[PDB]
């Protein structure tokens, strides 16, 4: 089966921020820059 | 001390590209129309991408085609990036069907004309193919709007065929530029500037027109009180 | 959204009228929310340039881009003016409006931090 | 920002305004060209971005940039496991699958 | 939180009693079919369906807001358990 | 089964943890708060979305 | 780089030569030497723990490949580095409260081209054994249902490679008394 | 499919706003933008300027009143004015008071076609030997003007007050999650406003809505 990510779903980097998958907020209602390019991952700051 | 009707230019490049200019517009509308119309135009508004895929000899996704570099997965993930443009609006499902062979690089040109159905990216690299190598292939790609992911709607034209994710919106991308204007009198007045990439399927124009009644219709719901 | 601005730009600077401290922050020589002695009190640019009235007027500038909700400002709270930023007020009739009782609200939290 | 400088586009009465806030966060420099604000703020991996749901630039400039975040194996619908009753077990009448 | 919890904790001398007035009267209005409760029709405890407002089928929520009114008399003993239940069954089947 | 679902199905749910409560409970449970009743909302995934509130 | 070629997961070449056939099962190179090597990719092999392990080629049909050359990557490798993931365009901030407590929230988009898609692989089975009243068997014959519910089940009682089961569905047939 | 628009108010100043459901993020795409025009463009009044008889500057305290100056100005913010004639862009009022007197918006000399909505807001207090002689003006304006931008001016010694010109006090709106059939993310706007009485909550909303309309119907000629 091919297991996309949905909501819950363990994230991580290389760097031990161990996450889970919140909300996958669609392309409208996230952050994105002045050109236009929507955000891919929003990462709580937090975790730093 | 009423604003009048600012003007509205327009600067399109192509079919995928637009930009919008309205000014002057009072201060704080610059985003207060720019991005309404941005979610819109990024969410709700209808295009069509690939729901299918029956591949012959192909019994699911996770299958590998003799004499085709590509898996199936990745065929489909290709096949994702598909920009099909209905001519005719009325229409709402067209079955591409795909027939080759031999040491050739099979794109998006390779899919059989249909009648009132435009191809925008035929420089798609769908499979490579080799000597012996046989891609024979029907996808069936639906007209929709936003994200349905292959779970979801299931589309199976026959048994052998595979739900494909379906990325319906058009919309590729889209920016708005507020700037500082003025009407001589008055200054700090906004000025908007609307960009939008799209597929190609819809030009930036119809897709902006598009959310634009999406957002009225939207307004004309706020008429009955209860 | 509840601490003020240590703006440097003030430097607190002596003011006798704060017409004068309104002036030097039209002219840009000192920031809205730097500590500033004028007369005898010590108050910044922002509690004196923007009073505001009502708290929700208070937000209704903040949310124009007139001031912020970090900018120390005159505020004027359950008939008593007060010297806040208007993201505080927010906090406190955040507080208020969440038990329903504008005046034990008021009262259990602690604007001045 | 060089397609934007070279198609004619000034900048962003947005991204001034997040310059404002930054400005009084202290993270660029005062007084400069919102273009070399904006090109210090890049310097610090920081982007001007606006909220998509809310259109109003997130004041304050926040860190964007491409991070190698992979999946683990420990995904949800392997650990997914909700019951209102369950088959008792033989040895002992408590639930078990 | 629960709508008056606080007035609720005040009322009993034990959280848990209030656990278990609200529990048994929850277990009354659940065997009697809410025929039996003391909330006026306009202090029915509502809920939104597609269809529109219905009654609320929580029988918690009902005996806790029935206990907001103090119109329910709660104590140790204050009626043999069989008599009780004969006479509450005889007003409701 | 699965496509067996419906809306009516779903809002008979809805109806039915109207005024219900679930016990959460977290691993390993330390405390008496270590379990705690919530009132079920329906959400979109397959995962417990947790107030942030009682995580501590 | 190293990764992928130590752990044995992607297929290079053995020498200098030109690549006749290439498909996803197999890549066959004909070397200096004049002889033919034939490298059967593995395809979405359960791995012990679940995920797909697979081998995607790499070089184009009938082109030039020289010694310790990448063939074909391997699992979780792209143009034969490690790639145990996607990078995504990460923007670090509060959402809402949506990312609380190293949550993480994330864009529609990456789900819309399938980045962070895993193929796992689940390994069921079925042991039959011999009892007096009746052993076991593995067939499509299966008692009391309906052959829409044996819909995807071949003769041999198997499911047919390629369907889709779900909770419920059978995999594999057996009856005993 | 379509969205029901459940409305609660309560008299002219407060009134909620529930639509739903929205499709997946239209919630926040219909609150933000209705919530600035509410807040900036909503066709408002409010007392620009105002003028004391010995009042030179906006801090210098009055004598005979326990009110401050600035206080004065602050409940002349909070001073609703409603114009009955639409094509009224200014009005000043004057106000004549003294000995012990607790001054009300309604001591105001009536205007024709004027009418203050909050009368019995207080202005001034005034004691033995006090006197108080005081003109403001309203203008019909939009959002939130300082009294530095607008800079306007009846006379000399005439104070500039910042107008509150939107009837609107406030815009909040929650974008809570409804489900509508298997949808549980479907997004129930709940749009709550309040208003300062010259414009229901109500009136205030389906003029954001006209203006916004009115917005969109520019994408037509290049």
């Amino acid at each position: 089966q091919k297991r996309k990510l949905q909501v819950g779903d363990k994230l991580a980097n290389r760097h031990g921020n161990k996450g889970v998958v919140a909300k996958i907020l669609p392309v409208e209602d996230m952050p994105h820059l002045p050109d236009g390019t929507p955000v891919d991952v929003i990462l709580n700051p937090l975790g730093v | 001390s009423k604003l009048k009707a600012p003007v509205f230019t327009v600067r399109t490049q192509g079919r995928e590209y637009g930009e919008f200019v309205l000014e002057p517009l009072e201060r704080g509308f610059g985003v207060t129309l720019g991005n309404p119309l941005r979610r819109i135009l990024l969410s709700s508004i209808p295009g069509t991408a690939v729901t299918s895929v029956y591949i012959e000899d192909v019994l699911h996704e996770f299958s590998t085609i003799p004499g085709v570099k590509e898996d199936v997965v990745e065929i489909i993930l290709n096949l994702k990036e598909l920009v099909v443009r209905f001519l005719n609006p009325s229409l709402q499902t067209v079955t591409l069907l795909l027939k080759a062979e031999g040491p050739k690089e099979v794109k998006a040109r390779d899919f059989l004309p249909v009648a009132d159905v435009e191809i925008m990216n035929p420089d798609l690299h769908i499979a490579t193919l080799e000597e012996g190598g046989r891609l024979n292939m029907e996808v069936r790609v639906d007209r929709g709007v936003g994200y349905v992911p292959a779970e979801k709607h299931g589309i199976k034209d026959r048994i052998n065929a595979i739900p494909v994710d379906a990325v319906f919106s058009p919309v590729r991308r889209v920016a708005f530029q507020v700037e500082d204007t003025r009407l001589g009198q008055r200054t700090d007045l906004d000025k908007l500037t609307l960009r939008i990439w799209t597929d190609g399927s819809v030009t930036p124009l119809e897709a902006l027109n598009q959310a634009v009644e999406i957002l009225r219709e939207h307004l004309t719901y706020f008429s009955n009180p209860q | 959204i509840t601490q003020v601005r240590k703006e440097k730009k003030g430097a607190g600077l002596e003011f006798a009228t704060p017409e004068e401290a309104l002036a030097a922050h039209e002219r840009g020589e000192v920031a809205l929310n730097a500590p500033i002695k004028v007369a005898g009190r010590e108050t910044s640019v922002g509690r004196l340039k923007y009073v505001f009235a009502n708290p929700d007027e208070a937000l209704l500038a903040v949310a124009h881009g007139i001031v912020d909700l970090q900018d120390v400002v005159t505020v004027r709270y359950m008939g008593k003016r007060l010297e806040t930023s208007p993201g505080r007020i927010l906090f406190a009739r955040i507080v208020a409006e969440a038990v329903e009782d504008e005046k034990v609200a008021w009262e259990l939290i602690q604007l001045d931090v | 920002f060089g397609k934007r400088k070279g198609e004619g586009f000034g900048v962003d009465k947005r991204e001034v305004e997040v310059l404002r806030r930054a400005e009084k966060l202290g993270l660029v420099t005062p007084g400069k060209t919102p273009e070399e604000q904006l090109k210090e703020l890049f310097l610090q991996g920081k982007v001007v971005l606006y909220d998509g749901r809310t259109g109003e630039p997130i004041e304050g400039p926040i860190v964007v940039g491409q991070m190698f975040i992979m999946k683990l194996y420990h995904m949800v619908e392997d650990k997914m496991h909700a019951r209102s009753t369950g088959p008792y077990s033989l040895i002992t009448q408590q639930p078990l699958g | 939180a629960e709508p008056g919890i606080d007035k609720l904790f005040g009322m009993v001398d034990s959280k848990y009693r209030l656990t278990v007035v609200v529990a048994k009267r929850a277990q009354q209005l659940l065997r009697h079919g809410f025929k039996n409760t003391v909330l006026e029709p306009e202090e029915r405890p509502k809920m939104q369906t597609l269809e529109g407002l219905f009654d609320d089928p929580n029988a918690v929520t009902w005996a806790m807001k029935e206990l907001l009114t103090g119109r329910l008399v709660f104590g140790e003993n204050l009626v043999p358990e069989d008599r009780l239940q004969k006479e509450m069954e005889r007003l409701y089947p | 089964r699965q496509r067996d679902i419906k809306d009516e199905v779903w809002d008979a749910l809805e109806e039915v943890i109207h005024g219900k409560v679930v016990l959460l409970n977290r691993a390993p449970t330390l405390h008496r708060l270590g379990i705690q009743a919530f009132q079920p909302v329906l959400v979109e995934g397959q995962s417990i979305q947790l107030h942030p509130l009682v995580c501590e | 780089e190293r990764v992928v070629r130590d752990s044995l997961a992607a297929l290079y070449a053995e020498e200098d030569g030109e690549v006749a056939k290439v498909d996803g099962n197999r890549i066959v190179v004909r070397y200096e030497d004049g002889r033919l090597v034939e490298y059967p990719l593995r395809r979405f092999y359960r791995s012990n723990q679940g995920t797909a392990l697979d081998q995607r080629p790499r070089v184009v049909v009938g082109q030039r490949v020289r010694k310790g050359d990448l063939l074909a990557d391997g699992p979780a490798s792209e143009n034969g580095f490690l790639a145990l993931g996607q990078n995504v365009l990460v923007a670090i901030m509060p959402f809402d409260g949506y990312n609380f407590e190293d949550a993480i929230v994330i864009s529609e988009e990456l789900l819309k081209r399938d980045f962070y898609t895993s193929i796992h692989i689940e390994r069921y089975e079925i042991e039959a054994r011999d009892t007096k009243l009746g052993p076991e068997r593995i067939t499509r014959d299966i008692p009391h249902l309906s052959e829409a519910a044996l819909r995807d089940l071949d003769e041999e009682g198997v499911v047919r490679i390629g369907a889709e089961v779900k909770p419920g569905d059978i995999l594999v047939g057996r009856t005993s008394f």
